């Protein structure tokens, strides 16, 4: 149909399949293996897998994802680890892609995964700079998005939109100033969300 | 004999046959430090085993490429020794053992 | 409660971690004052270091430590390697914020926060 | 007296107006438009707004593009190390007033919190035209000037 | 020159402005008696260690908890 | 020693201020440490209070030398989730203003890279080129950068009555101005002192260090996502990829060259292909119905009211949706919690990877060849910051 | 398909040797570029006399804002909030309430020209072509605060421009 995305049988099986593979050569560590419908596979594991789940995936030669694409974090207040780490791995050789994701707290420490790829080590910088999640064993563990001295991981869920501290010149002292944020004009908040279901496929249990 | 892989930092091999029979040949031998239901060890020692018929049978370099599918044979040599490598890995990891921990009731759950 | 540390095992190795955190910023101030050609003395700036150490003394879980002592490295190697500028040094001081007023008839006339 | 003052003011601002070297913080999007002005269709060169200067032979401070509190103490510096008469021109919604990003944690709103601003210069981007009439505002605003009939009158 | 450390030592203590000299005594203890804090004693020990011009681990630094502690601490 | 690199040059340049702090002994670089974040704006923290819509012009700011790519980015990763299809026209409007940016994108890069060696003449020359393709931009959109064209769904309005024919006017005589240009850089023996055998990077090192796009290709390195992994019409259309044999500045510097001439080539089969029809999906719970059907139906009206105030929601689920951006791989991780409005958007730029390996790439170089190899790298820190 | 940028190997015959020999000592490649940059001399420049001529724009240009009138000259804006609502900057501030006719019509309408990205969304989303980007581009001020446009200041772009918006809009509104 004209205005509806067209589905790929083939590779659904074909990573449904291989994550089979992964889940029954890995089991020590793979908590989760599926597919989405436009045929993604994500990988969850156990966060003590991160180094060997990676390695694997780098080295083993029906896998070869050689590119680490990205590295990211997301934030779920609701969750008791509210973090979630999200591995984007790229293979040249098989023209695939795969997603690996774990999980951690604001306490607990997370492998760095810069022996694994090179590619990892601003991605954890930036991780720890804006979502406060510790790296063990990373070369070089430092803010690299923020101005130095900033206070917090302003992409948690709960840090406010403008922050807490906002910046002037000052012609008392001669310098910048950092105060406490005012805003001439508030952000105003939208409520969009229409109190009607869209997606009956996705509806939790009562 | 090549001139050039095409890839950077990657050199030509005069003897890619020699040293393909001995990285496969390593492999299955630390293959057999993996305990016998591993599924690493099955299946590697699958795929090393294809791939080493393969060397045997065909003496032409290029003939053989096509029939590896990994690209330049120096790629293919060395993918086996990143294989030898992540073996050895696995033998201290010891993947093939039941799942450490379950992740929290909701862990894996989307939407919230 | 069984869960990973990051670097102590306990409150008392986290201590040791902290005393040195201590030591190494106590020793700073002399040439950090010097380097930025601070206007205050360093006295001054050994007051506010042991004030960011006060307001910490509660803290009884070690995993917490540790990445108070990991956030107070990484503060104490911008302003050693000069990453920081003039202005970040100094806005421990809040120079430009007028005193808050704290008790109930100053709060009361201001305005209506507590 | 009264007449030499006039006619001296009148010579200065000619050739202040008349020889404007830029400094451009190429800090974003802006910049590209700020490059297109000094592109062959527009040329700002031959108006006197020379290509290239160093922030200590510029007259004109040209902040094109976002301005981040990390980026703001740099900024200052180099307005404070600008020989006088110095100007600043605001290119852009977000050197104006913060723009798309009005509401971030990590944005100065407005450049005018950090310096002094001769022109706003609306857009986002301004079109390299939008910025060459901006240009052209402040020249006449330095000819409107009179330092020498103010001092004499002191 | 055994004697000189005590000198030194008490010598030290002397200028640190948190304890009142009324009650110094070699044998007094900066938490219990003079009333110090452990940041207090730290500063102490870095005053001790520019004084005789070597350094002191917290290993050790955790165990100098008045000014005798000290004398034997740097004689040793 | 130590030293630190200027924000930025003393010309006018458009690529955003970077503060290196670099270690030296003698003439050559120990250590390179960039330290970003100076263009830093929190895009991915405002964009979840941004209905799909009103998050799109977040990109074009991102490679705002790339800005119709980026959007097409971000518009494939919410076509994917929402699984809808845009029509063909747009997929050909989309693939023909990609490489029309692709020719934005190549003239900034490489002449900005001339310029900051001191080879400064083509600047001026090849941004008359540029100022013409920006009349395309805001001949299509009203903007000659920002045009927030493409979107989810398709693209905003239908090309002009006539532009096929100027864009082909343009096409006509771009290659003898890529020809004036390499006369003054490819065999010049200056420019070849300057950037042959500067920052090498060998295959495997580019691979595991996350680089892509030129980067890998320089090196000999047989990837292009519009060929291994084709989105929109790119499986319709002919072209070579360039490949580079010694992975230094001089053999990346010809890859960019000549994707200049292969997307001239692209342009040129989109506009003899370029077929008729619709130019966003039909669905008006996604693209919002024409003005005169929102101006005389009830549905339309209804959905257009919706459309401009809740926005569209989009299925839970997450996506990385990759294209072949003029700077390499452009990504983005999109989180949809059900809502109309994104929970997550990470982005993925290029440029982040690549100038990570900077420290790398500048080892026993000289203070000079750090110009060249952040020059070859193409970084636009409105992406490495978002 | 891909093809070699760089991978050809020199001719070693000594002719092809002293062609290269020539080109070094006698500069010849670099006479070369000087001829390309003598050629543009020659040529005629692409400048052009700003402000007597102007580049070309198109009917779609989105410049300064106006607000729109109904022939008879009633406001367009019926104060529905879609153009606030789908602003991607929150640049718009509107508050409506019954004229003393009884109209549906605001009270505020305020545009912060420094918030704004000029992208076009408001005149997309309103359903009366009341609000507009007009072809103005020619309106920097010498203060923040000029750029802060409430109703009035947008009524009178609209009185003041809407010669030239009414054509452009004529133009281009079979496109949308
Ligand atoms: C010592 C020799 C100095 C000679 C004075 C040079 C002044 C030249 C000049 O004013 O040009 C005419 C200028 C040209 O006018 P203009 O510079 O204002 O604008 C020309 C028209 N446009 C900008 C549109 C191109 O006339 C004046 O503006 C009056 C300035 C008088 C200053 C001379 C003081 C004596
Ligand atoms: S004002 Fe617009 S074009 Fe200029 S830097 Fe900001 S977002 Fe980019
Ligand atoms: S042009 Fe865009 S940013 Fe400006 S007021 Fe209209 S919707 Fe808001
Ligand atoms: S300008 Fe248009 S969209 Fe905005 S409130 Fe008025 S009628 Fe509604």
């Amino acid at each position: 149909r004209p205005t509806v995305r067209p589905r790929n049988d083939v590779a659904h099986k074909q990573l449904s399949a291989f994550g089979e593979y992964v889940a029954e050569i890995l089991p020590k560590y793979v908590q989760q293996v599926q597919v989405s419908c436009f045929n993604e596979l994500e990988i969850c594991i156990h966060p003590d897998g991160v180094i060997p789940v990676l390695t694997f995936l780098r080295d083993h030669s029906n896998a070869q994802f050689k590119s680490l694409a990205d590295l990211t974090a997301v934030d779920i207040p609701t969750r008791q680890n509210r973090f979630e780490i999200v591995y984007n791995l790229l293979s040249l050789r098989f023209n695939s892609r795969i997603r690996v994701k774990t999980y951690t707290d604001e306490l607990t420490p997370i492998e760095s995964s810069v022996p694994v790829y090179k590619a990892a080590n601003w991605y954890e910088r930036e991780i720890w700079d804006m979502f406060g999640v510790f790296f063990a064993n990373h070369p070089d563990l430092r803010r690299i998005l923020t101005d130095y001295g900033f206070e917090g991981h302003p992409f948690r869920k709960d840090f406010p939109l403008s922050g807490y501290v906002e910046l002037r010149y000052d012609d008392e002292v001669k310098r910048v100033v950092a105060e406490p944020v005012e805003l001439a004009q508030e952000f105003r908040k939208f409520d969009l969300n229409s109190p009607w279901e869209a997606f009956p496929a996705y509806r939790q249990p009562p | 004999l090549k001139k050039t892989t095409g890839l950077v930092g990657l050199a030509v091999c005069e003897t890619p046959h020699e040293r393909l029979k001995i990285l496969y040949t390593k492999i299955l031998d630390v293959l057999g430090h993996i305990p016998k239901n591993a599924a690493y060890r099955k299946y590697t020692e699958q795929i090393t085993n294809e791939k080493l018929s393969m060397v045997k049978a065909e003496p032409d370099v290029k003939k053989l490429e096509e029939r590896l599918q990994g690209g330049q044979i120096e790629e293919v040599i060395l993918q086996a020794e990143n294989e030898l490598s992540l073996a050895r890995k696995m033998i201290q990891w010891k993947p093939w053992e039941p799942l450490v921990e379950e992740p929290p009731a909701s862990q894996w759950k989307w939407p919230i | 409660t069984s869960v990973k540390p990051i670097f102590s095992r306990d409150m008392n190795e986290a201590k040791r971690r902290v005393r040195e955190l201590y030591r190494a910023w106590y020793r700073e101030v002399p040439n950090t004052v010097h380097l930025f050609q601070l206007d205050i003395s360093v006295k001054q700036g050994r007051d506010k270091v042991r004030e960011m150490f006060k307001k910490n003394a509660h803290i009884t879980d070690p995993r917490v430590v540790d990445l108070l002592v990991i956030k107070g490295k990484m503060e104490l190697e911008e302003t050693i390697k000069v990453w920081k500028q003039r202005t970040h040094v100094m806005r421990f001081f809040h120079e430009t914020e007028a005193p808050r007023p704290k008790d109930f008839l100053s709060k009361f006339y201001v305005g209506h926060d507590p | 007296g009264e007449y030499v003052v006039a006619k001296l003011d009148d010579l200065i601002n000619w050739a202040r107006r008349s020889s404007l070297w830029p400094m451009t913080f190429g800090l974003a999007c802006c910049a590209v438009e700020m490059m297109h002005m000094a592109a062959p269709r527009y040329d700002m060169d031959r108006f006197g707004v020379v290509f290239r200067a160093s922030p200590r032979q510029s007259d004109v401070m040209i902040v094109a593009g976002t301005l981040t509190n990390k980026m703001a103490p740099a900024l200052r510096k180099v307005y404070d190390q600008m020989p006088e008469p110095r100007y600043v021109v605001s290119m852009g919604s977000c050197a104006n007033g913060g723009g798309y990003y009005h509401y971030s944690y990590s944005v100065v709103r407005g450049c005018d919190r950090i310096v002094p601003v001769d022109i706003y210069v609306p857009g986002c981007p301004p079109t390299a035209e939008a910025l060459l009439y901006g240009i052209l505002q402040l020249q006449k605003k330095i000819k409107r000037e009179k330092r020498l009939r103010i001092w004499y009158r002191r | 020159t055994l004697e000189g450390i005590k000198d030194r030592v008490l010598y030290v203590l002397k200028l640190y402005d948190k304890i009142d000299p009324e009650k110094l005594s070699v044998n007094s203890h900066f938490m219990k008696d003079l009333g110090l804090d452990s940041l207090d004693q730290v500063e102490i020990i870095m005053a001790m260690e520019d004084e005789f011009g070597f350094e002191i681990p917290d290993i050790d630094a955790e165990k100098l908890m008045c000014p005798q502690e000290i004398v034997d601490y740097i004689a040793d | 020693s130590n030293l630190t690199l200027n924000f930025g040059p003393q010309h006018p340049a458009a690529h955003g201020v970077l503060r290196l702090v670099m270690e030296l002994s003698g003439e050559m670089v120990r250590k390179c440490d960039p330290h970003i974040g100076l263009l830093h704006r929190g895009t991915e923290k405002l964009i979840e209070y941004k209905t799909y819509l009103q998050a799109l012009p977040y990109f074009d700011r991102l490679d705002y030398v790339s800005m119709m790519c980026n959007e097409q980015a971000y518009s494939l990763a919410v076509e994917k989730l929402l699984n809808i299809r845009p029509p063909p026209r747009a997929q050909w409007i989309r693939v023909l203003f990609g490489e029309i940016t692709r020719l934005l994108n190549h003239i900034m890069a490489v002449t900005t890279h001339a310029l900051d060696i001191g080879a400064m003449t083509p600047f001026f020359w090849m941004f008359e080129e540029r100022e013409k393709m920006f009349e395309f931009y805001e001949r299509v959109s009203g903007a000659r950068m920002h045009a927030a064209y493409v979107r989810p769904g398709g693209v905003h309005q239908d090309l002009p009555l006539g532009l096929m024919d100027d864009i082909y006017e343009f096409s006509k005589n771009f290659s003898l101005r890529i020809d004036e240009l390499e006369e003054m850089l490819t065999n010049n023996r200056i420019w070849r002192n300057r950037t042959v055998d500067i920052g090498i990077v060998t295959a495997e090192d580019a691979l595991n260090y996350g680089f892509s796009g030129v980067m890998l290709r320089g090196s000999g390195i047989q990837w292009d996502l519009r060929k291994t992994q084709p989105y929109d019409v790119y499986d319709q259309v002919e072209f070579d990829v360039p490949i580079g044999s010694r992975g230094d500045c001089y053999d990346r510097y010809l890859c960019r060259v000549e994707e200049m001439r292969q997307s001239i080539r692209i342009i040129s089969q989109c506009l003899n292909k370029m077929p008729p029809g619709e130019i966003k999906v039909d669905d008006a719970k996604v693209s919002p119905p024409k003005r005169a059907e929102m101006k005389t139906s009830m549905e339309s009206l209804i959905h257009h009211f919706k459309l401009y105030t809740e926005g569209y929601q989009v299925p839970p689920g997450a996506t990385y949706t990759a294209i072949e951006a003029p700077k390499g791989e452009f990504g983005v991780y999109l989180v949809s919690d059900g809502s109309s409005r994104p929970y997550r958007c990470k982005i993925k730029a290029p440029g982040f990877a690549h100038l990570a390996g900077l420290d790398k790439m500048s080892k026993g170089h000289m203070l000079a060849d750090v110009v060249a190899i952040i020059g070859t790298q193409d970084i636009v820190f409105g992406e490495v910051d978002r | 398909t891909y093809k070699y940028v760089n991978l050809r190997e020199p001719s070693m015959d000594m002719k092809s040797v002293t062609d290269r020999a020539a080109q070094t000592l006698l500069w010849t490649e670099l006479i070369r570029g000087l001829g390309m940059t003598l050629s543009y001399l020659f040529r005629e420049p692409a400048t052009i006399n700003y402000p007597f001529e102007k580049g070309p724009l198109s009917p779609r240009f989105r410049g300064e804002h106006a607000l729109r009138r109904y022939p008879s000259g009633e406001e367009r804006c019926i104060a529905c909030k879609l153009c606030e609502a789908v602003c991607p900057a929150q640049a718009i501030t509107i508050e409506a309430e019954p004229r003393a006719d009884g109209s549906r019509r605001t009270t505020r309408y305020d545009i912060d020209m420094t918030k704004c990205i000029y992208c076009g969304f408001c005149q997309e989303a309103c359903p009366v072509d009341a609000i507009v980007e007009g072809p103005n581009f020619e309106f920097s001020t010498e203060t923040h605060e000029e750029l802060l446009y409430n109703k009035e200041k947008l009524l009178n772009n609209g009185d003041k421009w809407e010669a030239e918006i009414a054509a452009n809009i004529q133009a281009d509104y079979l496109y949308r």
